[PDB]
């Protein structure tokens, strides 16, 4: 941003209604835009007088009949008065134009080319005067569009201003949703703009359409009120469809969600699946709720595609209805009413398509109106300014009666508190004893009732939760005060931040985070009070400063820094420790909000009240390779082909109608004698076709076949395109599912999850959509041009020039354009990072009266987000005003070919010309907008391929070597000959040269360190990872000639944390269903589960949600051995299953345990050298290497036993607490 | 919400998004 004025403000009518200055900037750019090429916003557009401009708007409403009844659409409305007005004016102008232009100019040529004598001057003026009404309109509405941005742009910014402004004072700050208060001053202001700019130009529909009825009447007469009932009957229908594709859209957002929620599931447990063989399973689940979207999709499609296009199918089927009605009764019709009411319809039609999105905008503008009222009641906070009788008193209290605010509620009776300077003063209570009440009171939080309170100075305010601003360490700690270098380095010494220092490479420059990413709740402390030492207020107060803190260096600190730096300054301290007020100067004890002893420590011992009681008690772009890809997903070449053909059907059949209309205008009577007197002799009269039922039965078939096609084409396009994304939902999934876990250990499962859930969703909602209107906009513009084309042969010596003009303005409108939008959301992340840091540390900010630079830097944001939001806006238009102007001079270039031809073609050919030549206006900017949507989802589309050729493949499910035998594993043996193991390449091994026998029926306790390689047993004996050497041998068999499906059914794992799929207890147990009930009964019962199963009424069949997080974490843990017990495999393992849970639970579940599988061998992966007594070997490693391998009874007897020394060390560690 | 008689409309200079606002 760097500029001297706004170029706005210093161009005429002709520079603002061109957009001269921004076509300027376009050829300086034309190979980037940066933000020092962009102009500022400009003053008139400044937030700050708008802002102060609503506010005395919003003052003056509300003292006129009470605080009660004043609504914001009034004070709206008196803001932008004269600015809607103008628009109004301008739109008026801009639609009597559009409506006296083009109809008029119409019929008088059409009129003129049956006159038998030529005239070279007439039609001249009238070309001329069409091609000026064209240019007038053009030009008045891209001034209305102009002002209706700028006055849009000032709404945003004014009503922005003012939300933030309210939410900076407000009271109750938890009354309200954390993300509605970020949504108020984010997303409303958007809204505001889009509902004001397309309110404006609401009025452009009524006036237009009744003014086409009425001249439709006068021409044709009585029978001109079919195309109104037409478009009545058919506009309110296309309503109706567009709420059931909503409706059915509200369903297809659940399903889409239980869809991501189950991905989630999936992926967040992939190693557990891995290891269980279960994704047949949840493959089959997936598939299902895949059909039933699929299914969804379909009949949202089908409910969709039936108003893509309808502008075009209403007209005719408009004009069928009326030409038919009218000539079968026996009146006289020509051709020049035929195409003035084809030309007033689509004048309609486009009226009548801009107007929802209007009646859309002017809805969302009332519910933000009534939202933005909802906020602004809201209750203010108050701040204290009364001054004491004397500067020695800082706060005095007098019996004063405070209540909370939510109605009143009284927490504080009869407070009588006097404190001096220099003095401490520490507050002593239980929950609830008001202790927090204090500390809202005098912060301002409270009304008072009696009595009266002094206050004198600031406070310093730090939060128990440790608020963090979006800065890094040099900037937060400042907090707007000026740097100095020895009062910083004596700050950061008194909290000690050395340890923070070195810690971070960069903790000068460290950025941190909304709530902090890279902190711990002891630096997020200190650095609270290292921020309120440099603050340097009169008056401290600490809320808990010393809670997540340890006690060695929270007393550090406070001897360091309280007891040194504080001696001088009042200081209020409210902790749950009470052991720290034995040096403090005062004491206060709060009870139920009533003062009862206070005074000195030693008088607080002597009194023996409850202070001592609780003391004594606490002291003990993309390429066509995407668009191939999509092609061969799409079902081949011979998909696109068919839709393609049906669209060319569709547009054709449409063409061939409004041909055939043409040819019976042009055909007449064909050469038939009729008697109109004294005489006869031929007459021009199409009622004296003796083929009139021929020429309508054709007529109304052609219609329906139109009509029947296009819903035959919308419904093969919406099944081709369903058909390709499950096609593409299938084949990623399949890919996923197979490839190795190595992408998944590289790469984190949020990534994956985010891409699925965002590229689906939005491919799902917007390519078909913009697919179809792609297509069906660029066929009707072709067809249009050959049409035009093929009665003028001479057309394309223009239309050349013309192309590769539209083609230039493209290639430069290209770069820009997509420019200007990445700036705009380049300031929309600090933006929102700061609306989101404030609303989160409101009370810091408002204890701290901060409420100025806070607000300054918002307008600031606020102005450098809305300036290229403005300038885009501005290049939109100035595109849209130069595709207007091209189809106005391919309108001035077809009425100047009919002219000169004039009486050389019959009036028909010409009048369909023109009729064409109308229809051109807009679709050329609709098929530029469309052009540049569609690559955004090719994009996400390249993106979801980008995985489909990247991911490996893991081993086969199948091995050539064959089963090793049917009952394999004959017996539980296991052995091990010089195991190699690594995680990746490069990476250190894991197991080096490892060998041990492993006798059956033995218990096996394996306790290490950490990173020795106990962990990785497991991995290694599942295959899961191919061993970089070595072989393992179980029971005479290579485990390797074994394939992995084969191999992990009959092994069994007990997974370190209890895991509970969504679904049913018996979709948990048994998925595939292989089991009978009475031994499911029976492995219930095993573990005392029978009673806590069949007491529910739905025992088989009871709901599970995520992480089954409705029974006990012992229930849990029993469902899993339960769970494990079914698949009846000899060898099993055991991973750390006792995590923080009761003692004779955990006796329990160690009896089942060892109950249930005695039969079966077993390797112990615990850390706990308690639990692993008693068992018949302990396994001991060495970071990857074995020592120790004999029975725990001569390990505990060798004092040199390294297992020995680790036990005593845990027995040490447990007696000493200390 | 997205119907074609929304868009199409919009399609003169308005941006093709309403919010894309919803964060963790």
């Amino acid at each position: 941003t760097s500029k001297h004025q706004h170029p706005v403000d210093n161009a005429g009518l002709f520079s603002c209604m061109t957009f001269s200055w921004l076509s300027s900037l376009a050829r300086v750019a034309h190979g980037e835009l940066s933000m020092e090429d962009v102009w500022s916003l400009s003053k008139h557009e400044s937030s700050d007088v708008n802002c102060r401009r609503l506010e005395r708007l919003w003052q003056e409403e509300l003292n006129e009949v009470g605080p009660d009844a004043a609504s914001l659409r009034r004070v709206v409305w008196i803001f932008c008065r004269t600015r809607l007005i103008l628009s109004i004016v301008c739109l008026m102008i801009t639609q009597l134009a559009g409506f006296s232009g083009p109809a008029f100019m119409v019929k008088h040529l059409l009129e003129y080319t049956q006159a038998t004598e030529s005239n070279l001057q007439y039609s001249l003026l009238l070309v001329l005067g069409l091609l000026l009404t064209e240019i007038v309109r053009s030009w008045s509405l891209a001034l209305t569009w102009a002002l209706n941005y700028r006055t849009g742009v000032r709404l945003r910014g004014a009503i922005l201003t003012m939300a933030f402004k309210k939410i900076l004072k407000l009271k109750n700050i938890k009354e309200k949703s954390l993300g509605e208060l970020i949504n108020i001053c984010s997303n409303d202001g958007q809204r505001m703009f889009e509902a004001a700019a397309v309110g404006s130009l609401l009025a452009g529909g009524p006036v237009v359409a009744i003014l086409g009825m009425i001249y439709n009447v006068i021409i044709l007469g009585p029978t001109g009120f079919l195309g109104s009932a037409v478009f009545i009957l058919f506009y309110p229908a296309m309503m109706f469809a567009s709420r059931l594709t909503a409706y059915f859209r509200r369903k297809c957002v659940a399903a889409t969600d239980e869809r991501v929620q189950k991905m989630n599931e999936v992926l967040t447990y992939i190693k557990f699946i891995k290891m269980y063989a279960w994704v047949k399973a949840f493959s089959q689940s997936v598939q299902k709720i895949r059909e039933e979207e699929r299914r969804i999709l379909e009949k949202a499609g089908y409910f969709q595609s039936i108003t893509v296009g309808v502008a075009p199918i209403v007209v005719v089927i408009a004009s069928v209805v009326t030409f038919s009605v009218h000539m079968t009764l026996g009146f006289d019709l020509t051709a020049a009413q035929a195409f003035t009411v084809v030309t007033v319809f689509n004048s309609m039609t486009f009226a009548l398509k801009v107007t929802p999105f209007s009646v859309k905008s002017l809805s969302e503008a009332s519910v933000a109106v009534d939202r933005f009222k909802s906020l602004f009641l809201m209750e203010e906070v108050h701040m204290i300014k009364n001054k004491p009788a004397s500067p020695h008193i800082k706060i005095e209290m007098k019996n004063a009666t405070l209540a909370w605010d939510s109605r009143l509620q009284r927490t504080l009776h009869s407070i009588d508190l006097e404190i001096q300077e220099g003095k401490l003063v520490g507050i002593c209570g239980s929950v609830g004893s008001g202790k927090t009440s204090l500390i809202s009171a005098i912060l301002g939080q409270m009304t008072l009732l009696e009595g009266s309170i002094a206050i004198s100075g600031t406070f310093a305010y730090v939060a128990q939760q440790a608020w963090i601003l979006n800065a890094t360490l040099r900037d937060n700690i400042l907090f707007g005060k000026e740097y100095d270098e020895e009062r910083y380095n004596s700050v950061l010494n008194s909290c000690c931040l050395r340890p923070d220092l070195a810690i971070l490479p960069s903790s000068d420059l460290t950025e941190i985070g909304e709530r902090g990413a890279n902190l711990s709740g002891g630096q997020r402390q200190r650095i609270s009070l290292a921020r309120a030492l440099y603050s340097d207020r009169s008056i401290y107060i600490l809320d808990d400063p010393l809670s997540a803190l340890d006690a060695h260096v929270g007393n550090h600190i406070f001897n360091s820094a309280i007891r040194k730096h504080l001696k001088s300054k009042t200081v209020l301290f409210v902790t749950h420790q009470l052991q720290y007020l034995v040096d403090c100067d005062e004491v206060i004890f709060m009870k139920e909000g009533c003062i009862t002893e206070r005074g000195t420590h030693e008088e607080l011992m002597n009194l023996n009240g409850d202070y001592a009681t609780i003391f004594n008690n606490l002291l003990l772009s993309v390429p066509w390779s995407v668009y191939g890809v999509y092609i061969q997903a799409a079902g081949g070449p011979l998909a696109f082909l068919v839709i393609m053909a049906l669209f060319m059907l569709n547009v054709g059949s449409t063409a061939f109608s409004t041909w055939w209309l043409s040819y019976w205008i042009k055909q007449g009577s064909g050469n038939t004698t009729v008697t109109r007197g004294n005489e006869t002799s031929v007459s021009d009269s199409m009622k004296d076709n003796p083929h009139m039922q021929y020429y309508a039965s054709i007529y109304a078939l052609s219609m329906a076949v139109m009509l029947i096609l296009k819903a035959i084409r919308g419904v093969v396009f919406v099944k081709g395109t369903l058909r390709a994304s499950s096609r593409l939902h299938d084949e990623l999934f399949r890919r996923i599912l197979r490839s190795p876990m190595k992408f998944f250990d590289t790469t984190p499962t949020g990534r994956i999850l985010n891409r699925f859930s965002k590229d689906m969703d939005e491919v799902d909602v917007r390519l078909p959509f913009q697919a179809e209107m792609f297509i069906q906009n660029v066929i009707l513009v072709f067809f249009c041009v050959g049409m035009i084309a093929g009665v003028f042969p001479w057309f394309l010596v223009a239309v050349g020039p013309l192309v590769i003009l539209f083609s230039v303005l493209h290639i430069v409108s290209r770069v820009l354009i997509r420019e200007l939008k990445r700036l705009d959301n380049i300031t929309q992340s600090p933006f929102l990072s700061h609306i989101t840091s404030s609303i989160q540390g409101l009370a810091t900010i408002h204890a701290y009266n901060k409420g100025q630079e806070f607000l300054h830097r918002y307008q600031e944001l606020l102005d450098d987000n809305q300036a290229p939001f403005f300038l885009f806006t501005c290049a939109m238009r100035w595109l849209a005003v130069r595709l207007d102007l091209i189809s106005i001079a391919l309108i001035t270039t077809t009425g100047l070919m009919i002219v000169l031809m004039h009486g050389q073609i019959p009036p028909a050919y010409a009048g369909l010309a023109i009729s064409y030549a109308v229809q051109l206006t807009g679709l050329f900017q609709f098929t530029v907008r469309l052009a540049s949507e569609t690559e955004a989802r090719f994009t996400s589309v390249e993106r979801i391929n980008h995985y489909i050729k990247t991911l490996s493949l893991e081993a086969p499910a199948r091995i050539k070597n064959k089963a090793p035998s049917p009952d394999w594993p004959q017996e539980g043996e296991v052995t091990f000959e010089n195991a190699e193991m690594r995680y990746r390449e490069n990476l250190p091994l894991v197991l080096k040269k490892v060998s041990f026998t492993i006798k059956p029926k033995e218990k096996i306790g394996i306790v290490g360190r950490t990173g020795s390689g106990k962990s990785s047993l497991g991995m290694a004996l599942f295959r899961l990872v191919e061993l970089s050497g070595g072989c393992i041998k179980i029971d005479g068999v290579r485990i390797s000639d074994i394939g992995l499906a084969d191999l992990r059914s009959k092994l069994s794992i007990i997974p370190q944390e209890p895991v509970l799929f969504s679904g049913t207890v018996r979709s948990n147990l048994d998925p595939f269903n292989q089991y009978t009930e009475d031994q499911i009964w029976d492995a219930l019962e095993r573990t005392h589960m029978k009673e806590c199963i069949a007491q529910l009424p739905l025992k088989l069949e009871s709901e599970v949600m995520e992480n089954g997080d409705n029974f006990s974490v012992g229930e849990r843990q029993l469902l899993c051995i339960a769970r494990a017990l079914l698949r009846h495999c000899k060898i099993l393992i055991l991973d750390e299953a006792t995590a923080a849970m009761d003692t004779e639970t955990d006796l329990l579940i160690q009896e089942t345990i060892r109950e249930a599988f005695a039969d079966c061998t077993m390797l112990t992966i615990a850390h706990r050298l308690h639990t692993v007594l008693g068992s018949d070997r302990i396994m001991v490693l060495a970071q990857g290497q074995v020592v120790e391998f004999d029975t725990p009874s001569v390990l505990l007897s060798n004092d040199s036993s390294r297992f020995y020394a680790m036990f005593a060390a845990a027995e040490n560690k447990v007696a000493v607490k200390g | 919400c997205q119907d074609a008689l929304e868009t199409a409309a919009r399609a003169e200079g308005l941006s093709l998004d309403a919010s894309m606002h919803s964060q963790l």
